[PDB]
Order: structure tokens, then C-alpha cells, then sequence
């Protein structure tokens, strides 16, 4: 277990507590409970790209006191 | 205790946090009830979270 | 929009995000440049990426008019620079700093969608062979982002 | 600026203010989620206005 | 209810009312003493007036119970102390501290309801010979509360 | 034209703008703007005593700087 930081929508900065082996679809989880947002309006940035729900923190080697990012879901076009 | 809560409107910068937008049995705080209210009559989503906007709430804190 | 957009620039000042810089052109606060350092593990890494960035003076309610100036190769970005994104257009929110942006864009690079395209002959080469799509865009990279 | 606004529940002294006593078009917070749903729970007015509670609104400070 | 009442104590040890004090006795959270100075300009001036309050378990959803332990004269006083008063019983909000409940009986004391009281005779004493329910007052004030 | 100061049922204080010949009942409204608290609701209380409507601070010798305390309505029986 580590903490992690994610700096939401308006610049605020939460942390949240994760395991390595935790899906972005569980960090989205513990978003919604800390900040009301529905994991299908999260998109996370981390190294400059979106991070897929499937995977761990680890296949993106997030460590301990690393920062997501926090955007609205989009769509190019 | 939300330490955010006491800055100012996020949208225009100059006024307090007193227009809750509500949607559901949940609200996002975090504009003035003047910019809230216009989004509300534009009928925009939901800033942070794109739900609709059932209602503007003019918070007090007592 | 003034108020806002000086606290925009005061906290990229204060909290300078890494990825993206962005700042006023002169003494117009309405006219900003940008960059967009390309993403590491990615044919766009190593380059900088500049964009124009105009405000609307009703900001934030209206999104900023956003255009690349550095050519890339992508999708949804085309040869004129203009970037084609729904949080631009009917997705915009007005909780969206520059800042956020920026990032938004930066991660689009490496997300495009080429089932609703801006360039469609990139994306056709991007679904035929993505190797291909690879090389060319890390050729412009090292063309025109350096 | 509602400096107020981030102590803690005014009932239990132990969760932050996160639970808004709407009625009309005006809200106030002063009490958690919790607290707040006792007392709509229990049929119980704003404690500090009296009027009917209308709904508690969960409230996040993006 | 222990986080609240500390909470409570803490406010009243930094700043009390003028009018009111309150505080434990001994080392039990639940049951308090109180004193009321009589506002001047009364029947009631110059006296000091002791209270005893006792916090349910479900404090503060629930309200206290507080009664004087000082005989005083009054309509809605009686005489074993009761305070027959709305907002112990069903005007009660949780919103209100033990110093808030001190101030708002003391401003009943110079605001009695006569019309539905709690010691009737007192109270026709009040609505038909108010210099007496005065003079009787004073003697009550200086006899139990000085 | 002269500041006092208002004590609410919370404890937080707040600082208003009033004349000595402001009436009770404006007092109260300048409460209700900055609170949301209806004046039927309020009961302010100053050396001890509540505070009528009808009279203004000027007839309650309240000067500048005073605080008066807001408690709910309410009634004996
Ligand atoms: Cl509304
Ligand atoms: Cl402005
Ligand atoms: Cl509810
Ligand atoms: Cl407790
Ligand atoms: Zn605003
Ligand atoms: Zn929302
Ligand atoms: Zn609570
Ligand atoms: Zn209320």
C-alpha cells in the first residue's frame, strides 16, 4: 500500500490510499467517493497520456507519491 | 475539511462559493450562486462532473 | 474574464505544470502561447509543440480558441493547426484551465480517434498500418518540433 | 469568504460540513451528511431556521 | 455527544456571554452547573442565579435538561426549578449550545408568557398588579439570589 | 452611520452597518441577507434582554461596536 496524489479538475490536489496492484478503474472508484465525479467523466494523465481502466498502477510503474492527473473524458474528432 | 471551500468562485475569481449546483442527492460547490445560476439558465452540465443541473442552491454557511 | 484569466496565469506561475507551458503573447492577456512537450514512449517525444491560444471575453463560459503552430501529425490535428476536440467545442466546461487543456491535448496525441477524423488520409494510414503512422509522425517530430 | 466553512459539523463536532439542509431555493450547511440525515430522517426542521428540511444534498468542494 | 459537549466547554472556558457561565461538575461531562446574572434593570438585578443541566446520551438531537436551583419568581418558572420553555421541548434545534439556551432564558426572565403559564398564580398576580409581581420579585431575588 | 456586531446561533460573529434610528425589524433584515435566517426566526438579546422590533438601537442606548446576540424565537409557557 502507498499514497498517491491526483490533481483534480480545479488544481486541487487529494490523495488517495492504492496498491500496486490497484486498476485505474479502481482509482476512479476512490475518486468518486472523495470528489462526486462518475468514473466515466475521469480521464487520469500520467507521462503525458490517458491512463486505460483495465491496467494497474504498476503496468504504468506509478509509484509511491506519484501525481495523476485529472481531466474531463474527451473525444478527438 | 475542505480547505478549498473557502477560496473564491472558480469561475469569475470574485465572489464566494455560494451557489451549490445540485443534481441528484449530490452537489459540486465550487462558484458563486451568480455564475451558477447562469449556467443553470443556459442549461449547462454540471462543470466538474456533467451531470444536469437540477437546481442552483444559494448556500449559507451559519 | 480578466479576473480569472490572471488567476490562470498567477498559478501557472506558482505550480508550473510540467508537461505544458503556457503564457501571454506581449502585454495582451488575451493572446497566450503555448507548449506541449510530445510524450515520452511516443513518435512525438523530444518535440515541442507551440500553440496559439485566444480568450473570448467571456471566458470561461466560452472555451479559448486553440491552434496549433508547430505542424503534427495526427488525425484530429490538421496541417492548418486546428485541432479538432470536443472539450473545444459542445464539451467544453468552464472548470477548464489552460492548464487542463493543454494536458487534454497533449493526451490526445497518443489517443486519436480515427473512426471521426479531421485528416482523413492519416487516419486511414493510421488503421491501415499503425508502424507507418509511427514513422511519419516521428519524422515531422524531428522536421518541425526541434 | 465563508472562513467558517471549514470547521467541523456543528451537531457531532467530527465530519466536515458536508451535508446541506436545502429548503426553497436556499441552502444551510453547517452539519454533515450524517447529522443533517437524522435529521430529515426524523422529520426535524433546519436547526437554524427552522423551515422543513426539502432533501439533504451530499455537498463536494471541487 | 462527548466531542460536542468538550467542544462547547472549550467556547465557554475562551469566551462566555457576559450574562452566563456554565461548566461541568466535577469530572462529569454530563451534568453541568450554570449561573444567569438577573439583568439590570429588573426585578431580577443584582441577583446570581444557578442552574443544573444534564446532557442526555443523545445530545445535542436531543435537548438538555436545565432547571434552576435558585427559587426565583416568574410565570413559567416553577417551584422546583422547571423552566417551561419551547425551545427545551419541541421548538429545541440541535444548533443551540448550553450558552445560547443560558442567554435565551435569561431573556425570558423579563419576557414572561402570563397567558399560559406555568404557576397561574403568579401569573394573575403579573396581568393585574404588576408592581406587586415586581416588589415580590425583588424580595424573591434578594431572599434566595444574593 | 455605525458598525455593530452580531453574535449568531452558531457562534460566528458578523459585523453590520446600521444607523442608531434602524429599527429592530431592520437589523433583523440585514441578518436575514447575510444569514438566510427569517426575521420571525430571530430573537436578538442585548445586557440580557430581548430586543423588540418596534424600537430602534437608539432606544436600546446601543452604540457603536456593540455585539447583540442571536438566539431562535421562542416562548414561554
Ligand atoms: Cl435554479
Ligand atoms: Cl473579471
Ligand atoms: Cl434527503
Ligand atoms: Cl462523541
Ligand atoms: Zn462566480
Ligand atoms: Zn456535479
Ligand atoms: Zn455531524
Ligand atoms: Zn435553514
Amino acid at each position: 500500500s502507498m499514497q498517491i496524489f491526483v490533481k483534480t479538475l480545479t488544481g486541487k490536489t487529494i490523495t488517495l490510499e492504492v496498491e500496486p496492484s490497484d486498476t485505474i478503474e479502481n482509482v476512479k472508484a476512490k475518486i468518486q467517493d472523495k470528489e462526486g465525479i462518475p468514473p466515466d467523466q475521469q480521464r487520469l494523465i500520467f507521462a503525458g497520456k490517458q491512463l486505460e481502466d483495465g491496467r494497474t498502477l504498476s503496468d504504468y510503474n506509478i509509484q509511491k507519491e506519484s501525481t495523476l492527473h485529472l481531466v474531463l473524458r474527451l473525444r478527438g474528432g | 475539511l475542505p480547505l478549498n471551500a473557502i477560496e473564491p468562485c472558480v469561475i469569475c475569481q470574485g465572489r464566494p462559493k455560494n451557489g451549490c449546483i445540485v443534481h441528484g442527492k449530490t452537489g459540486h460547490l465550487m462558484a458563486c450562486f451568480t455564475c451558477a445560476k447562469k449556467l443553470k439558465k443556459r442549461n449547462k452540465p454540471c462543470p466538474v462532473c456533467r451531470q444536469p443541473i437540477q437546481m442552483i442552491v444559494l448556500t449559507y454557511f451559519p | 474574464a480578466l479576473k480569472r484569466i490572471h488567476k490562470e496565469l498567477n498559478d501557472l506561475a506558482r505550480d508550473p505544470p510540467a508537461q505544458c507551458r503556457a503564457g501571454p503573447v506581449g502585454d495582451d492577456m488575451f493572446h497566450w502561447q503555448a507548449t506541449i512537450m510530445g510524450p515520452n514512449d511516443s513518435p512525438y517525444q523530444g518535440g515541442v509543440f507551440f500553440l496559439t491560444i485566444h480568450f473570448p471575453t467571456d471566458y470561461p463560459f466560452k472555451p479559448p480558441k486553440v491552434a496549433f503552430t508547430t505542424r503534427i501529425y495526427h488525425p484530429n490535428i490538421n496541417s492548418n493547426g486546428s485541432i479538432k476536440l470536443d472539450i473545444l467545442r459542445s464539451q467544453w466546461s468552464p472548470a477548464l484551465t489552460i492548464s487542463k487543456v493543454l494536458l487534454s491535448i497533449c493526451s490526445l496525441l497518443c489517443d486519436p480517434n480515427p473512426d471521426d477524423p479531421l485528416v482523413p488520409e492519416i487516419a486511414r494510414i493510421y488503421k491501415t498500418d499503425r508502424e507507418k503512422y509511427n514513422r511519419i509522425a516521428r519524422e515531422w517530430t524531428q522536421k518541425y518540433a526541434m
